[PDB]
């Protein structure tokens, strides 16, 4: 349920617990201007393509 | 205009991905799991 | 590498700037 | 007469190598 | 035979004018725009 | 198969490679590729008494090819052979480079005359005033004129 | 007479409406604006000719009773075409020859009357210096004799048709070719005329004497004029040289015929193709996919395009040989889905690990492959799936036992099994060790990539060239 | 009709006075005719079909004799016959075995560009027909993947003529690629199983590969020198490179081209 991280083993049980606030600013919030620009370029094709 | 001199003469692409994996393994995978129970 | 990608876009959208001015003037002034 | 053909137009490269530099540099010096 | 050779070399020097001078009369133009914005 | 006519030491097939280099001569001038040394080092053989004219059919390939100085410079070793040939219209592609590499050569030699010139092959200028001769033969001046002053002679 | 006298009278003026229009507006023009003033680098009579091929391509299919077109030889044939009061008259007799077919009857060409169809260049003060005009009055009667090919006892009509045109085309190569494009507007009907040297000599002739002769022509090219003359004559050099032996592979990479700089965008985009099967057939790869591709999106807006039809089928032959692999089927069509489905069945079975599961492909569609000319290429695959499978079966399991990987890949030995592997590292496929005292091939964990230079490897490529098309986009702005 | 050669050719003449007698034989070829394919008169062959059964001939002893250079001298010549298109015999019972005879011994010239452009020149004879061909291009297709044993199943299945001096250079190309392949990321090895990974039961040959390159000969045992620690850790090659490419960056980013 992710309330809690880490991992359960099953010879002994041993719970390897560690924690990272990985990155999530810095790559999603500028992947989604590539396909917000794609859509830029799909809206080129109404008065580029379609024109001359 | 159109010459091309001839010297010889979605929908579509997710599934074509998902038919290259089982295109030949377990198509109707349906009534396997009544004779797996007996056996395994 | 998401700036120089957006580089190309833009003169692309003033490329078609230019040719919405280069053939709809050449009917119309000569 | 093409060696006058070659003159005329060595005379051509001559005159223009200096024009495509002549507007190149007012392309910085302008916008200082 | 001789002179046969030079009009090869007309032919193709004259290749280097009608490109160059185009990037001239892009080049040109450019400066006429820029004059424009600044005595303005 | 013709390549390999210049392989063997004994001196009767060198003159009868030379009457089997020249019914070969027409057609298959890429093949000659890999067949430098085997001109140049049979060149360099007394055996085949017309070597130069190995340096005819070794100046077929390099055209073919595109390797214009090296049709060029086995012109110029092909000596009395290539001499004798002047009237077609493969040879005015490679007596013309010649005077392109000529008409380069001794705009250096007018700047400096005065020591370390470049030395007049003597083939290099041997066949600009035969080319003087037609001009002086065939009644055309206004080009014959400008080799001589892009010949800086 | 009624089922002939309502549908056999309108076949002759409707075509002589509109030839009145486009040969009369290329006759009127290009007699007066090719040999007169210029046609200069933006010219439009080449393009116009370019409207007289293709239109007439498809326009000719009958045997031409009621000399709706039999009736337009002696009319077009008849033609001095030296100057304008001179050619007053004949733009009567563009009309002096329309009664000829509705009041009278004509010489109805069927197959065998094309010999008085030819010699006219005498009569009437006819000339071949204007080679404007006749290279063009060769061409407006040399294409359609060879436009449906007829081959019936006609070949001898159409090459002493050549002759005349190869006699203009002598004083092409030697009389007063400068600054008229006497060389340029001809090296089309050069090269146009070709394709029709061609399929006669492809049908029942020979190949090679022409060669030769298109070395003489290769001679006089580049050595007059360097525009659309380096072009032609090097694919039309190319194209039985490939389907054959003769050296002509390595010639062409030293070549310093390769660039002519410009072709017109049609024959340049097929001309990186040409070459681009060369690489491919001498097992260069992965310089060819560059060149295949580039050859791919410079082509115009048709349809029945059948050697579209071939470089989309050869361009990823040469991808599976290198491990890549687009989607096929991306612009399917109904001319597309019928040359896809046994080419398309290939390379399911290169994504599997299966390995005679080609075999299962080689046996149903190796008939089809020979067909096409590309089995050659598809004969070596296996070398390619093999090293597919090992990398797909080392990357999943871990610690996997020699002597179970044979079994997968229905290998029939676990003594060579080892041996793959050998080569899989010599390759470099996979990196780790096999303990073949045991028999378990072990693998290492993939460990930090992210911090390896190796993704600005993947940028470096793409910021410099991203670069470009943004100065591509400044270099093609500024026209005005 | 001009042969001088009938009688001492089918039998073995092994390296005695024939051979120069045999080329001045072949000197008297070309004092009537040159070897020119001769377009002309296709109704005389008796200096195409006799004299080029002297020829292939010619390329048969050159190989008994371990003459290399000279081998391919008449092969090449062969090649330019079979490419006329004037009718000729379309085989006999040689051409098979001498055309893929030039497939297997250039296999071993180690020399893969020119192995597979002769496949212009028979489409279906590979394959779907001539299974004496299929041999050799099978063989190097063996070849091309680990698959070792297969390629000595096929030195059991030698079905044409003798192809001895081409397994035996197909030995030596496979000794040191072995050898080659003793030094991955092996383990302990016993004196008994890389010792017959290629052939041998206890020669001192292996000493001959043991001294040659490492594995160190010991207690029955192949050292392992898996070591490769020594290369990375680089900050400084890329801190070389980028700095040049950043700068060129910039070169194309503000500076008007």
């Amino acid at each position: 349920d992710k309330k809690f991280h880490g991992i359960l083993d099953q010879g002994e049980g041993v719970l390897i617990i560690f924690d990272e606030p990985p990155v999530d600013k810095t790559y999603e919030a500028a992947l989604e201007t590539i396909q917000n620009m794609s859509k830029v370029v799909d809206s080129l094709y109404n008065k580029a393509k379609k024109l001359t | 205009m159109s010459e091309k001199k001839q010297p010889v003469d979605e929908d579509n692409w997710d599934d074509d991905n998902v038919e290259d994996d089982f295109s030949n393994q377990l198509r109707a995978e349906l009534e396997k799991h009544g004779y797996k129970m007996e056996t395994s | 590498y998401l700036a120089s990608l957006i580089r190309s876009v833009v003169a692309l959208h003033n490329l078609i700037n230019n040719k919405i001015a280069n053939r709809d003037a050449e009917k119309k002034e000569g | 007469d093409l060696y006058s053909r070659y003159k005329k137009l060595q005379q051509e490269l001559e005159f223009l190598e200096v024009q495509e530099e002549y507007i190149k540099d007012e392309q910085k010096n302008l916008k200082k | 035979g001789l002179r046969q050779y030079y009009l090869s070399k007309i032919e193709e020097l004259q290749l280097i004018v009608n490109d160059k001078s185009q990037n001239l009369r892009r080049l040109q133009a450019q400066r006429n725009e820029l004059n424009a914005k600044v005595r303005l | 198969g013709i390549i390999s006519l210049l392989d063997e030491d004994e001196p009767q097939l060198k003159e009868f490679a030379l009457h089997k280099l020249n019914a070969v001569v027409n057609d298959f001038w890429a093949e000659i590729s890999e067949s430098v040394d085997k001109i140049e080092v049979l060149y360099e053989d007394e055996g085949f008494r017309s070597r130069q004219f190995a340096a005819l059919v070794a100046s077929k390939v390099f055209y073919h090819l595109g390797a214009f100085e090296e049709s060029l410079n086995y012109a110029l070793g092909a000596g009395d052979l290539f001499n004798v040939n002047d009237n077609s219209e493969y040879v005015e592609t490679i007596i013309a480079k010649c005077i392109d590499h000529y008409t380069k050569q001794c705009v250096e030699n007018a700047d400096l005359p005065e020591g370390e010139k470049k030395p007049i092959d003597q083939r290099l200028e041997g066949i600009v005033n035969k080319m003087f001769q037609r001009c002086l033969d065939d009644h055309k001046y206004k080009q014959a004129i400008g080799i001589a002053l892009e010949t800086r002679r | 007479p009624p089922g002939g006298g309502e549908q056999e009278p309108p076949p002759p003026p409707a075509p002589q409406d509109v030839e009145m229009k486009e040969e009369a507006a290329t006759g009127g023009g290009s007699t007066g604006e090719a040999d007169g003033k210029t046609a200069a680098a933006a010219a439009e009579h080449s393009q116009r000719e370019l409207d007289t091929v293709t239109l007439e391509d498809i326009k000719e299919h009958v045997k031409q009773l009621e000399k709706a077109v039999s009736g337009k030889e002696p009319r077009f044939v008849l033609r001095a075409l030296r100057m304008l009061p001179s050619t007053s008259r004949r733009l009567n007799h563009y009309v002096l020859y329309k009664a000829v077919q509705g009041f009278f009857t004509s010489n109805n060409a069927t197959r065998d009357f094309l010999l008085p169809f030819l010699e006219e260049p005498m009569d009437t003060e006819a000339d071949l210096q204007f080679r404007p005009r006749t290279g063009k009055a060769a061409s407006t009667p040399l294409l359609p004799e060879v436009e449906a090919y007829l081959q019936l006892l006609v070949v001898i009509f159409m090459m002493n048709s050549k002759r005349y045109k190869e006699a203009q085309k002598i004083s092409d190569d030697l009389m007063q070719k400068i600054s008229t494009q006497n060389r340029r507007a001809l090296d089309l009907v050069a090269a146009k005329c070709y394709y029709y040297h061609a399929r006669v000599y492809e049908f029942l002739d020979k190949l090679d004497v022409v060669r030769s002769f298109l070395h003489a022509r290769l001679r006089t090219a580049t050595l007059r004029h360097d525009a659309d003359g380096q072009a032609t004559l090097l694919n039309l050099l190319l194209r039985n040289y490939l389907h054959y032996s003769l050296y002509d592979q390595a010639e062409k990479l030293v070549s310093k015929s390769v660039f002519p700089e410009q072709a017109n965008n049609n024959e340049w985009a097929r001309y990186l193709y040409y070459t681009g099967r060369i690489k491919a057939i001498q097992l260069e790869y992965s310089e060819a996919r560059r060149t295949m591709t580039n050859a791919l999106r410079k082509a115009p807006q048709h349809t029945a395009v059948g050697f579209k039809q071939t470089v989309h089928k050869l361009l990823i032959v040469v991808e599976l040989l290198l491990g890549e692999i687009p989607d096929r089927l991306q612009f399917r069509q109904p001319s597309l889905k019928r040359s896809l489905m046994p080419y398309f069945l290939l390379t399911q079975a290169v994504r599997t690990g299966n390995l005679a599961k080609f075999n299962q492909v080689l046996d149903q569609f190796g008939e089809k492959f020979q067909a096409d000319g590309t089995y050659t290429l598809i004969i070596r695959l296996r070398h390619n799936v093999i090293k597919t499978g090992v990398r797909m079966i080392s990357l999943s399991y871990s610690r996997i036992s020699l002597a179970d990987i044979a079994q997968k890949l229905q290998l029939d030995s676990p003594e060579d099994a080892e041996f793959i592997v050998a080569k899989a590292i010599r390759d470099g496929v996979i990196e780790a060790s096999i303990n073949h005292e045991k028999g378990y091939v072990q693998s290492k964990e993939m460990i930090d990539i992210y911090s390896t230079r190796e993704p600005q490897l993947a940028f470096h490529q793409r910021i410099s060239f991203c670069l470009d098309i943004h100065n591509m986009s400044v270099k093609a702005m500024r026209f005005p | 009709m001009y042969e001088q050669l009938k009688g001492e050719w089918n039998r073995k003449s092994p390296n005695l006075s024939k051979c120069g007698e045999e080329l001045g034989r072949l000197k008297l070829v070309l004092l009537e005719l040159n070897f020119l394919p001769t377009t002309g008169t296709k109704l005389t062959k008796q200096q195409l079909i006799l004299a080029r059964d002297i020829l292939e001939i010619g390329a048969q002893w050159s190989i008994l004799r371990k003459d290399i250079p000279s081998f391919e001298r008449y092969m090449a010549q062969l090649k330019c016959y079979y490419f006329d298109y004037k009718e000729q015999l379309p085989e006999s019972a040689y051409m098979h075995q001498l055309l893929g005879l030039n497939l297997l011994f250039l296999l071993s010239q180690n020399r893969v560009a020119e192995f597979h452009t002769e496949l212009e020149r028979l489409p279906a004879k590979d394959i779907q027909t001539n299974v004496y061909i299929k041999h050799p291009v099978s063989l190097e297709q063996y070849l091309m993947e680990g698959s070792y044993n297969k390629v000595f199943l096929a030195k059991g299945n030698i079905p044409a003529e003798s192809y001895t001096f081409f397994i035996d250079i197909l030995l030596d190309t496979i000794r040191d690629e072995i050898a080659g392949c003793i030094e991955k990321a092996y383990e302990k090895i016993l004196f008994t199983e890389a010792t017959r990974i290629l052939f041998f039961n206890t020669p001192k040959k292996m000493t001959d590969y043991a001294k040659k390159r490492g594995w160190v000969l010991g207690p029955n045992n192949y050292y392992s020198f898996a070591s490769q620690q020594q290369k990375p850790e680089d900050t400084t090659i890329p801190s070389t490179e980028l700095a040049k490419q950043v700068i060129e960056y910039a070169r194309q980013l503000e500076m008007i081209v």
